[PDB]
């Protein structure tokens, strides 16, 4: 099993340094020239110039039903067909794979493709974080179907001074961990939640505005 | 009347658009850019979406729901196949048809039940008469 | 208030798309001119060609002390440079910056910018799941000091069978969430930890160890 | 009969391919070594390695004891080159030049090159 | 008539900017944005940006009957393409191209484009001329079969009437520290115009 | 001695291609990562991918007293220091360079860099030969201060003897049909491509008495 | 003596280098590329580390830990900026001088404490007279 | 009669420096937006000879070669010696090394590089 990094300027440097480091045989596939002669200088993985979306190039790769074919290029497009590729005609049931667009997210999972999280949907969560701080806002979104949300505890607010017992939080919700001034607290019964502090939420979508009409 | 929409207005991609639409049937012609759609002739009917094939707000703009036919006809073998992927796996579209330019490409696609037309496939036919 | 995108190709794309999506007002600031004239046509925001980490580009996309910018370039030296310029400069409070190198998040922390996820430790985190599925690999890190792992179960587990308050879980570590089949379950005393049922935990760096020993 | 395909990509070594099946003595040329690949087992054929807009390459290929000449890469330009020296340089009475712009295909057949257009082929199957 | 100047860079430039000194009309065809730009602000021309193997283009252009194409690119594929296309497609009588493969030459004479005298093969008559002073050095070459040579020994102190030249040969001027003398009999930097059938005669005498 | 080629993408290799085949030894030193590869496949010769003004780079080709730079950059302010480098720090006596504003001709032979004709002169004389066909066009200039001309008329059934021409002129040779004829006196010229060598204090009526 | 750190072996890099080293410091020369360390002299005792200055992995490498003066010499702002922003806020280097081309960008520097040299800054000193 | 080519960060500063000093200034560079004074102003590339004209160096007392590229600075160095035969000639130099070749031409140089190693000699002590 080797880690085939299929392209991607400079995440798929450091994903290979990453996976060196983690003791793994990576094989990079990369079509620019450039970046392969100085990836081969600085990375002690195999560098494969070449297209990764050409049969011959995976075939010079040598990539193997159980090798982890990790697809980072900008296009969705070439991402689906060079996981397809792989996973059709090379047998590989391990692929990761950059999905640029939201909105394709979808029918990667539904192809089986395993994705990395959006990153623009990260972005775009940490930026309205930052503009409504008050406000319950997503982290990472777990399964299909659950997200893990996270709001602060404002001085006014009506959460202060609750016991988490107390609190009437929906059946498909969890008030997952509370961080009272960068310390883990464990939500017991008597826990009660103090100013300036952070509860993180795992709730489910079909009852998420619920959840935060009672925790806001 | 059966609803076809057309991916790619080009050279190839419009002469499909307007054979459809003189054929009575509702086309939509979907395009990357609109200057394409010069190619699309005088009697034409059909509605045309402006926009990246690959964005899946274009193709939910498509109305492929409603779509007895999907030409994946792009100038990029991967964007028409992503096409015809999200038209037969995300739309349900019954026939969907991809130009496929790499002839070593051919083979994934209908390994996903998309037909193909291949212009190298079609060549050696006529390249067979020339000995 | 606009989220000012400083440059970085597709993913600036897709983040522009979204913010304009969710009402926001939005300065995408690139040097590429072709990819310039590319967002001026599909994305309706504004669209400064030029260098961000000229004092001139930032003055001519009028960032204001309110705006939130967003770096988003491959190039961690610059993107701290125009964090900096835009925060000194501008006295912009609000800053999101992508880090390449994992490395780099630390001086990103110190300098108070405030960064996403990176992404070549989530494609690490995914990458080494998919090879290790039955460890327990780390989600998307929390607070400073606090990771948020999960693990599967395997029928040849200790787990398996176990009740979630007779489980012995060291004092900073929570048991958030099990999802059992694409179905979150709270997680009560009498809940028993079932063969397959995917167990989300929050621990803090200092007892990481014991409580994979435990769980796993 | 001796025919030369300049350009073994994926439509070029197609040519080759049925070419040197067929028992015909193939000249394939090409701008890198690595496009031999596509040439399959069965190929008792020559290869030339070399650019076909050199004219030194063009030479190479023997295109004078030729019955016919392909070019088949997938520059027009280096085509029509190819072709251009096939007919006026070389004499070769068949030439057959694979061209991708259409409005293109005009200037070939005013100086004698028969064209296989994709185009103009799929216009056919676009009318289906 | 106007000079239509097909895409080359600098030299495109130069030539623009000679065009226009020289009172003529430049239509200047190139395909890089970026240089396009450049050229429209400094050059007093008619900038269009886009491919010159494009008959659109050239449309656009508005490459007439009587214009003069000179075509400067580095692919002599595509040079030979764009002449044939201005001259078949368009009518233009008159095509001046540069050939970059001196081995090219004979194609583009033979289709009867008209070429500027090849750049490498100057360039080695330079360079050999300076390795090699004192032999005859070929300067530019006249019409297809006489070859312009120089030289600068037995010749010394020989009159120019006395000197047995072959038939065919002409010593065209001498040019005697860096003044130009008209070789009569009596005359005792040579420069000499022969044909090659009659070159390794000439040398040798 | 070697000839060292100092860049110039496609000139470059037409040029190393002919040194070669006259047996020559060739360096070719190009910035061009991308082409030096393509040579280093192609051409059998050295070549130094980096920067020629680059004192370290010309170490590295190893350029000789004795070998011949020929510097083929599209930028002459490039080309004068090449060249000065080359000349000066490396002590090169034979250096040959392209030149592209022929205005520019002038600085570079002050130097003592020995230039190709310039492209664009040629061009321009070749264009306006073909646009103006029946007047005196030049073809290729030589020593400096004289220059080497070509060109119902009233020269047509005049005696080559009989003809005035000034001093410093000279009717080198007449081609008849693509034949070189030797201009004897008894030469008569009819309705006929004479070339011509004149100084150019004399071109003005050389041109007027041969038209 | 001064354990210097000197970020990029370049023309004006290598010579804060040579002129440390012979004046008997300890030197460490950090470049993205081997061959600029041809430019440092035969009498050179220091260490050289190849490695690209925005990785932090190679700011690690270089032990500005024991620095007492980091030179962000390269010829980039942006990486010059980001080597002093490590050696001031990362391993806290009480001397960080870093070379700075664009003379706007001298004031975001000396706002994080990092003296600049700046060529600009330096020339319109000449230019003057 | 100062002749500054390139109008940049540090050519202008020259620039004015002559021009308030009541010198005769002609300022030469590749764009007009860099000339944002009694001087003249021509806008032209320095490495074209009818340039080099155009600023009369004929009648220059100083000729100061300042845009940003030294192969460009030394060739305008180079006309102004040995074309308009300026007496001085002043060259803006920033690769060290090729601060030679210049003064071998008797080209007067700025090189920024030898004026910051006076002031990081102090730093150091
Ligand atoms: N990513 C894309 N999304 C939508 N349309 C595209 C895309 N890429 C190319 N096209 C269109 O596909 C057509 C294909 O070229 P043609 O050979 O002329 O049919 C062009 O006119 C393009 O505008
Ligand atoms: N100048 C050239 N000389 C020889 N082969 C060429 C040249 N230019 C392009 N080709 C070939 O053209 C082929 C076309 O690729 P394809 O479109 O896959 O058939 C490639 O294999 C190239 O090697
Ligand atoms: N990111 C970097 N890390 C290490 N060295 C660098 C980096 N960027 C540029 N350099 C070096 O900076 C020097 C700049 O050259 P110079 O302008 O002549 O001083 C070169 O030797 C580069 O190798
Ligand atoms: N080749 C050139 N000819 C004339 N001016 C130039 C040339 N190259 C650069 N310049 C100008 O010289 C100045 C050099 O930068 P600086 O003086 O540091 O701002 C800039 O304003 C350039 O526009």
């Amino acid at each position: 099993m080797k880690v085939i990094i299929i392209g991607g300027e400079t995440t798929a440097y450091y994903l290979a340094r990453s996976m060196l480091s983690r003791k793994y045989g990576v094989v990079i596939i990369n079509k620019d020239r450039e970046l392969c002669e100085e990836f081969a200088k600085k990375l002690k993985a195999t560098i494969i110039h070449g297209d990764g979306s050409h049969k011959e190039i995976l075939r010079d790769a040598e990539v193997s039903k159980n090798d982890v074919v990790v697809i980072l290029t900008p296009r969705d497009e070439v991402n689906l067909f060079i996981a397809q590729l792989v996973m059709k005609d090379f047998g590989v049931k391990r692929v990761v794979s950059l999905v640029n667009d939201p909105g394709n997210m979808e029918i990667f999972k539904k192809m089986g493709i395993t994705t990395v999280l959006n990153l623009t949907t990260l972005i775009t969560n940490t930026v309205e974080a930052l503009i409504f701080p008050d406000e319950f806002s997503s982290i990472i979104p777990l399964e299909q179907g659950i997200e893990f949300l996270s709001v602060n505890v404002e001085e006014d607010s009506p959460v202060v001074g609750k016991k988490l017992k107390d609190l009437p939080l929906p059946r498909d919700s969890i008030i997952a961990a509370i961080v009272r001034g960068g310390v883990l607290v464990v939500p017991r019964g008597d826990t009660e939640i103090l100013s300036g502090d952070k509860l993180y939420v795992i709730v489910s979508a079909e009852a998420k505005e619920t959840v935060e009409e009672t925790l806001l | 009347s059966k609803y076809i929409v057309i991916f790619g207005c080009g050279r190839l991609g419009s002469l499909i658009a307007n054979l459809a639409s003189s054929s009575g049937h509702s086309v939509v012609v979907v395009d990357k850019n609109e200057y394409a759609f010069h190619r699309l002739n005088s009697e034409f009917s059909g509605f045309t979406v402006v926009g990246d094939a690959a964005e899946f707000e274009t193709l939910k703009e498509c109305g492929m729901e409603k779509a007895d036919m999907v030409f994946a006809f792009t100038n990029d073998d991967s964007t028409n196949f992503f096409i015809s992927m999200n038209a037969r796996y995300m739309f349900n579209v019954e026939n969907v048809i991809a130009r496929v330019y790499d002839p070593e490409k051919i083979k994934i696609f209908e390994e996903n039940g998309i037909k193909t037309i291949c212009p190298a496939v079609l060549m050696i036919e006529k390249v067979k008469e020339f000995i």
